[PDB]
């Protein structure tokens, strides 16, 4: 693994994704958006087994776009994350099961507050101040720990977000060719183009 | 590796004169990394507490399984479930999956509501009933909290005083616990009151 | 790091008022085979120590001839040879026991459960058991391999601490020890209902029973049973 | 294939003192779930007021406490009978479990007795020879319900002063030969209870500046 | 387990933790994860408990017997280097330990050595190793200048020792402190992580994840 | 565990210990492993603790069904072969070894049940990790035509033989007298050998002592 | 186990020792491993105690209602049941048996089905672990049609060796004599079958 | 293999089959597992040939040496050279050996020395593959002090029963007697010992 | 493993050497001249197995050193070469086996001629124009094949390296963190320390 990152702010949720797919010897692509739209408010980034990845982000998108237009009502992000939650807890005594692990990260149009949710393979969920799935969180962990405020500015947090990107291109024997880094607020979801660079 | 001892935790629960307490710790950890301080093992059921130890996907599921099965059974039977019942519904329950079990290590306490008795009780993974008059234990530290139980309790002990007994015999155990700590929190229920305390322990 | 084969089965014994009593059947078996009929596993060294051994059968033969080695050099150049520096129980003990420690350490042990039982010079009561590991221990009551199981808790009901040697007469411990050996024939499946035992009095010095048999077996009621539930024929 | 190991269970627990230090240990020695004896000592007298005890493996302890009493025979003989400072004998006993370190002494190893300055102290050691020297520690398959309970009742762990909110820490005494005693006698009875390899007898070495004492306690043969 | 040591202006800090566990069980917190080799060197316990007390323990003594032999004092490069040789001339006979072997010499400077069970032996200015070794590097990594006051840089080892502490299971129980000067190393105690941790969440401000 | 059942003239009677383990804890020190089918046909449970409870609640309650359709007293000779046929459908999966005794309008029955579900018919039958132990008293004490009290004393001698002599059993005697003219008794604990001696200490925390961070109180009914 | 059956002059004797053990323990020493499927239609049991014992009584349902339809049912046809069972079920059981019974026209009739599913018709068969010492003496001390008495001590020598020998076989040695009269069981005890 | 040695009122006698198998495939059918290490010191051959060929070429010289030094060599002594090669060298070998022979004192003396190296004295012994069905024949069959010819049919006996149970064994039966009078060497040919 | 590469050109031989310590999770330093100096005009650069790199290449430090001290005649390329192998091709069927590759390149001052030697743990010898060890070679042998001269300038031939180094950054999933680029001719052995950005 494939570099899945996030961490809640004040204003919004902020979800960085490694750029590259590794296919055992050659890199095959210098950049992957490994995250699907699940709606207008409600971000899903995800790592994890080969196939098993997309196919079951897909499938969730489907189904919360289903259910958006079904009762035209935009499902809160702690719902999308309970249901990906079970979804992935049934698969886990299945045939052959997901292996993937997800970030999901939204606004809650309701409480007007953001949320970031940690799922692993198993079905494990709780919900986070910053999160990050596969080994990425040992060399991260740290400076969150230290440097993370709650109150922290949508800036703010982009800038704390470069120096964990940072650590993990210095101490980290992988080539993961980037992050695309994408944000969640009131507004809905759009994308920072301008990072390994900021 | 083993399932029931990757994430991590601890759960304990005693009995006092007219009263019962359940506790547990806040880790959930991958392995050697902790991962959140705010995963209470403890969930209640009308005037039921279940606590469950293991395997997170599992407490989760497990928990979210038992409100359903509850909830169901108050609007149906008309009334909310005793805890001599609700353990006897965790068993056949848990039972139900004999060759692919849920990775837990269930605790039910609480005071049945029509004689006023406490009750306390725990499961293994397929659902052997182990009630006990004095306390129960689970978890990753199953040996530590044994160890300081048999030490600290005396039975009958006054409410107030029953929250410093149980509270010590967690702290002690999980500082001497790898995989368990980084808070902990302890219900007291009285047969109509019911108080939770959140600790102050290291965090390492 | 051999395997056993012709092995024997259990040696069991207790310590009593005065001396001690070690039994042990005479058959060595090759597997499931009740091979051999004839094979004595009560080793006397002098006339206050006996050795009981259990387990193979080859490997004890060897050990047997150490002793009889260990019994020729004592005598060497020692006038007291047959009193004040002759051979003790606490000796041959360590002697043994060194050799099977020193034998597991270099990975080729000796396949062995030992009991030395016996009298010291000074009145003493000597009991102690040593494995093929070379670990050792000493209760008022040992047996080895399967003995252990079913032997012990009968005789621990005689002795069962230490304050109650003195109180056990010798016909009472030759009792005990007489039916734990018919308990032994009734349950093991590679037992002989020929054994051998041996008394070591402080007072009489070693009594050796060759070609003994378990009597009185109560086999009645095998008749009353038919069947394995539903049967009535 | 053979298998040069065993357990025999047993758990040991050392404790040092101000001006003494004790050294414990169960009674019982078992194989797997049958009892071997309920009486074989397991904590012995080495001279020089030197205690200790080598559990886990039987054999592998017996073997390595009859090494060192060896040990100690000739540091006198080699240095005109002088005493052997707890210190050194640590050390020896770390070159002595490190020689055989491919293929070591299977065994949680703990001596006590007094330093070159009379207060108590303790040594616990590796089965390879790793060593440090303790406060308390316990050895053997009891050592998880007994250490925690150590934690709270002797180093006063997560205990406050009531009502000063949870600032100021239980401040640490130090405790009788009587008293710590009483929790020895207390971890066992309480581990006898739930750990089904401890029970029988509890037999404690006492070291002071007069030298060593002998006390033992019945427990429960279940 | 954590242990980590730095260059600097002021010479080497080196700081460890000092838990210590079988499996699930903690089954002692009083280790001494720092190996005063002699006056003048350190090593750091990393691996395996006794192969590196032991073999460093013994290299003090290779290390006197050389300064007895040339009447001057060994130089980290030529102290590590023996320590390195003996370890490889016992390559995978099941030797672990991972360790910095730290020195300040007239000619060499603050000098750092990391030493490993593969025969491995290199110089340089930031290591940190064990299981919580990831989480001191991203301290050590973000806040590290070279002229850093030897106070400022004491904390500092303080710091990225806790910050593994807290997240690894495996390490915590308490941080020991060193300083390493051309005249030699100076213990800077022994610090209780229970009680650092809260210390720190106040002054800091940070640890804001974790109610208290 | 430690299991036994014992014919006498006019009845049978069975016993069991207390002591349920999980590896080398002791997780119950008094779960009855006694368990009833019928009133006046009950078992004794040794192997997986929920499979002889599972297995029991089951075959008992279908006997109970069947004791209704056919207005007639149950059978232990029904027992047994649904539990033996049900046993043997899964291969041995089912970690039930029990011994099946009681009475019914054909006279006085004791039979055994092995997990992969062969049955044994005797007048003295032990089962469990104390099997051993309880059947060499039974071996040496049994003759043919006991007496209630004598077939007590029989059975609680052979249960006692386990709880020492087995790491595996321990604390309690259970029994059950199933006698063919009288009602079953089941006297619970009918032994109690293993008290625990009063502690050394009393470890009853000053108020206060315990460092609290939040409080707060829940909310019980809606 | 240790089991042998005998044909002669007036029908057919089955013999069995009574022990079965789980490792060296014998969990019972009084085992009655002759087992009834029909009133003059016997087995012997050898293997799992728990596959030898389901199939008796699944067999001895089979033929329960074979004679509620169809009549009395043949030595040959309790054969067949048994091969059947065994056979198309080889791959999950451990089973070997000999049945024997007696009829009128044919008399003496023994069946031997060993752990393949296979069934051979024989004078006498002989099975069980402890049976591989004692084709020696039987193959030279069985004689055909002898007398209810000579066929007895044939039995009982035949399994006081296989006994003696056999460390997974003793107790008490059980028959059961199947004739026109009736059905006759015998016991012989160790205090008189090991004097030979 | 499959051979036996026995004692009687003249002296002892020895017996085997001669069939050395490896597989399915008789490699040799004609086998003299009848080997010499003196006068009147004869073994039973079974396990391993390569084995039990290089232990007897041994032990021949052993005594050859001993009788140049020391002189004739008691049976025992054949024995004990031949337990302390096996047992002290257990781990490496497969082989199972009868050491029989005839001096003036004790007459005829049997050892038979088992897989482990262990060594007993008998009246008779047995060993290799095929002994395991005739446990039963001998012990019953068996008798002391015996005539020549009564032992000599006493072993063809025995020795008919276990070629006809086993595949390991066969071809002819070769004896060996030895007397104060004499070596004779016997053999037995199928189309005699099978008609019994 | 570790990047290992070399060309020889007209007028001397360049190596190429990966900057990166890798122990399992951390990258441990980012700077390692995995090269010793065997003389005057002869290099080696080497990887493989953990400790087993550096101990052969000091190894044979020493005992080039030594013959050249001895004769005090710089032991020809050739030369050195033929004994690196031999002490190899001992090692391979010894108790434990330098499990070690290695890139020799030094100048023959009798033949005025640069040569460069690949040798495999096994002892397996043979002369390029250029070489590699590891995987090294799969992305890169494709461009050498197409753009080399064996008349090529000692700059034309940096250029051409640069574009190996390239492509393995681009298609090749281990952050090795650069090069050192060591340059051996008729002057020596000199290195090159402006490269990633030449």
């Amino acid at each position: 693994m494939d570099i899945i990152l996030g961490i809640r702010v004040q204003d919004s949720v902020i979800l960085a994704s490694s750029k590259a797919v590794t296919r055992g010897i050659s890199v095959l692509k210098d950049s992957d958006d490994k995250t699907r739209q699940l709606s207008p408010h409600t971000l899903m980034s995800f790592a994890g087994e080969a196939g098993d990845t997309v196919q079951f982000a897909e499938y969730i998108q489907a189904n919360i776009q289903l259910y958006s237009i079904r009762e035209d009502y935009e499902l809160s992000p702690q719902a999308v994350s309970s249901f990906v939650r079970q979804e992935l807890a049934k698969s886990i005594r299945s045939r052959r099961p997901y292996q993937v692990n997800v970030l999901i990260g939204g606004y809650d149009k309701k409480k007007n507050k953001p949320e970031l949710y940690q799922i692993d393979y198993l079905g494990t969920k709780v919900e986070l101040p910053y999160g990050a799935h596969g080994y990425s969180g040992f060399y991260t962990f740290s400076l969150l720990d230290h440097h993370y405020r709650p109150d922290m500015t949508t800036e703010e947090g982009l800038d704390l977000l470069k120096l964990c990107v940072q650590e993990l291109e210095k101490r980290m024997p992988m080539d993961f060719k980037g992050v695309i880094v994408k944000i969640v607020d009131k507004d809905g979801i759009r994308q920072v183009d301008d990072f390994q660079a900021q | 590796s083993d399932p029931s001892s990757i994430n991590g935790g601890i759960v304990v629960a005693m009995t006092g004169k007219d009263c019962v307490a359940i506790a547990c710790d806040l880790r959930l950890g991958s392995q050697s990394l902790g991962v959140s301080n705010k995963f209470e093992k403890i969930f209640h059921y009308g005037h039921v507490f279940l606590g469950i130890t293991g395997l997170a996907t599992d407490v989760t599921t497990l928990n979210e399984m038992f409100r359903y099965k509850t909830n169901l059974y108050k609007l149906k039977e008309e009334r909310a479930i005793e805890p001599e019942t609700f353990t006897q519904l965790v068993s056949s329950s848990l039972y139900e999956r004999r060759f692919g079990p849920y990775f837990v290590g269930p605790v039910v306490a609480g005071i049945n509501s029509k004689s006023g008795k406490p009750f306390i009780a725990g499961f293994d993974l397929i659902g052997c009933i182990d009630e006990a008059k004095d306390f129960i234990v689970s978890g990753t530290a199953s040996d530590q909290l044994f160890g300081m139980c048999e030490s600290l309790y005396e039975p009958n002990l006054e409410p107030e005083d029953l929250f410093e007994t149980i509270s010590q015999a967690l702290l002690n155990a999980a500082d001497r616990d790898a995989l368990s700590g980084w808070g902990a929190v302890v219900y007291i229920i009285k047969k109509d009151e019911v108080v939770k305390r959140y600790l102050k322990m290291r965090q390492d | 790091t051999q395997q056993p084969i012709v092995t024997g089965t259990s040696v069991i014994s207790m310590k009593y008022d005065n001396g001690v009593i070690i039994a042990a059947d005479n058959l060595g078996s090759y597997g499931s085979l009740l091979r051999f009929n004839g094979v004595e596993r009560l080793i006397p060294v002098g006339d206050n120590t006996v050795v009981g051994i259990s387990g193979d059968i080859s490997d004890m033969q060897h050990i047997e001839r150490l002793l009889k080695d260990l019994v020729t050099e004592n005598a060497y150049d020692n006038p007291l040879a047959d009193a004040e520096e002759a051979l003790e129980p606490s000796y041959i003990f360590e002697y043994l026991a060194t050799v099977m420690y020193q034998r597991r350490s270099k990975m080729n042990p000796l396949w062995n459960a030992i009991i030395v039982a016996g009298v010291q010079s000074n009145g003493d009561q000597f009991l102690r058991y040593v494995n093929l590991l070379g670990v050792t221990y000493s209760s008022p009551t040992l047996a080895t391999g399967f003995g252990a199981h079913m032997a012990n808790p009968l005789l621990r009901k005689v002795v069962d601490r230490e304050s109650d040697i003195p109180k056990t007469t010798v016909q009472v411990a030759e009792e005990a020890i007489v039916n734990a050996m018919r308990v032994l024939y009734y349950r093991d499946a590679r037992s002989s209902r020929n054994f051998s035992l041996a008394i070591i009095d402080k007072n009489t010095g070693l009594t050796f029973k060759k070609n003994l048999q378990v009597e009185n077996m109560k086999w009645d009621f095998a008749k009353d049973i038919k069947g394995y539930g539903t049967q009535k024929i | 294939q053979f298998n040069p190991y065993g357990d025999n269970g047993g758990t040991i627990l050392g404790i040092a003192g101000e001006d003494f230090a004790v050294l414990a240990g169960d009674t019982r020695n078992i194989t797997d779930y049958s009892i071997n004896s309920r009486y074989e000592p397991k904590v012995f007298d080495c001279g020089d007021n030197i205690v200790m005890s080598a559990n886990g493996f039987a054999a592998d302890g017996d073997a390595l406490v009859k090494r060192f009493k060896n040990s100690v025979k000739w540091y006198h003989f080699d240095h005109n009978d002088k005493k052997l400072s707890i210190n050194s004998a640590a050390r020896n006993i770390q070159h002595l479990l490190y020689g055989k370190r491919f293929f070591p002494y299977y065994v949680h190893t703990i001596i006590a007795g007094l330093d070159e300055d009379g207060k108590g102290a303790v040594y616990s050691f590796d089965p390879v020879g790793s060593y440090e020297r303790e406060q308390c520690r316990a050895g053997g398959a009891a050592a998880s319900l007994i250490m925690p309970f150590l934690d709270n009742q002797v180093n006063f762990k997560n205990q406050y002063e009531p009502g000063t909110n949870g600032k100021v820490k239980k401040p640490l005494k130090y405790l009788s030969v009587e008293e710590v005693i009483k929790l020895v006698r207390d971890s066992f009875t309480s581990a006898t209870e739930r750990h089904i390899q401890v029970g029988d007898g509890l037999e404690i070495l006492i070291v002071t500046k007069d030298g060593v004492r002998k006390e033992f306690y019945e427990l429960k043969r279940d | 387990t954590t242990t980590l040591a730095f260059r600097f202006q002021g010479g080497i800090i080196v700081a460890v933790d000092s838990r210590a566990t079988a499996g699930n069980w903690v089954a002692s917190q009083t280790v001494k994860r720092v190996i005063e080799i002699n006056p003048f060197l350190l090593g750091t316990m990393a691996g395996g408990a006794a192969d590196c007390q032991f073999w460093e323990t013994w290299l003090g003594s290779q290390c006197r017997l050389h300064e007895l032999r040339e009447k001057e004092r060994i130089s980290v490069a030529a102290a590590s280097k023996i320590l390195s040789n003996l370890v490889y001339q016992y390559k995978g006979a099941g030797l672990s330990m991972g360790t910095m072997i730290c020195g300040y010499t007239r000619k060499e400077g603050p000098t750092i050595y990391y030493v490993d069970s593969d025969g491995t032996r290199l110089k340089g200015d930031i290591f940190c190793v064990g299981s919580g070794q990831t989480f001191a590097y991203g301290v050590l990594d973000s806040n590290y200048k070279w002229d850093l006051s030897v106070e400022d840089a004491l904390y500092l080892g303080k710091r990225s020792i806790l910050a593994a502490a807290h997240r690894d299971a495996y390490s915590g129980g308490s941080v020991n402190l060193y300083h390493v000067t051309e005249d030699g190393w100076i213990y800077h105690g022994n610090h209780d992580v229970g009680e650092l941790f809260w210390k720190v969440k106040e002054e800091e401000g940070s640890f804001n994840n974790v109610i208290g | 565990t430690t299991i036994v059942g014992v014919k006498f003239n006019n009845g049978v009677v069975i016993a069991a210990d207390t002591r349920s383990t999980q590896g080398p804890i002791v997780a119950d020190k008094n779960c009855a492993k006694l368990h009833r089918i019928s009133p006046k046909i009950w078992c004794a449970g040794a192997g997986t603790a929920a499979d002889t409870e599972a297995v029991t609640q089951l075959i008992g309650s279908n006997i109970e069904l069947h004791s209704l359709y056919t207005s007639r007293e149950p059978r232990v000779v029904s027992a047994l072969q649904m539990l033996k046929q049900h046993l043997f459908k899964y291969q041995g999966h089912i970690g039930a070894y029990l011994i099946v005794a009681g009475v019914d309008p054909t006279g006085s029955h004791l039979f055994s049940i092995h997990a992969h579900g062969s049955t044994d018919v005797g007048y003295y039958l032990s089962l469990g990790s104390g099997s051993l132990a309880a059947m060499a008293v039974l071996e040496s004490h049994w003759k043919q035509d006991l007496t209630k009290e004598e077939a007590i004393k029989l059975a609680s001698d052979a249960i006692q033989a386990g709880i020492w002599n087995d790491l595996g059993s321990g604390s309690n005697v259970d029994v059950c007298v199933m006698e063919i003219g009288k009602d079953a008794e089941y006297l619970r604990n009918y032994l109690t050998p293993n008290v625990r001696e009063e502690k050394q200490k009393s470890y009853k925390f000053p108020r206060g002592t315990t460092a609290v961070l939040k409080e707060s109180i829940v909310n019980i009914c809606d | 186990a240790s089991i042998m059956a005998v044909t002669f002059k007036d029908g057919v004797i089955l013999g069995a020792d009574s022990r079965t053990t789980t490792g060296a323990y014998i969990a019972n020493r009084v085992t009655d491993k002759l087992t009834r499927v029909h009133d003059k239609i016997w087995c012997c049991r050898s293997g799992s105690a728990a596959d030898t014992q389901a199939i008796a009584d699944i067999v001895q349902y089979h033929l329960e209602l074979y004679t509620s339809q169809y009549g009395t049912p043949s030595t040959e046809t309790a054969a067949s049941v048994f091969k059947e069972l065994c056979y198309e079920n080889k791959d999950n059981l451990t089973a070997g048996i000999i049945v024997a019974g007696y009829d009128d026209k044919n008399k003496g009739e023994v069946y031997t089905i060993p752990l393949g599913g296979s069934v051979h018709k024989l004078p006498y068969a002989i099975a069980g672990s402890g049976s591989t010492f004692i084709y020696g003496y039987c193959d030279k001390n069985f004689r055909e049609n002898m007398s209810k008495e000579e066929t007895v001590d044939f039995i009982k020598h035949s399994l006081s060796q296989a006994i003696k020998w056999d460390g997974s076989s003793g107790g008490v040695i059980r028959m059961v004599v199947l004739t026109a009269a009736g059905v006759e069981r015998l016991i012989f005890y160790p205090d008189e079958y090991e004097q030979l």
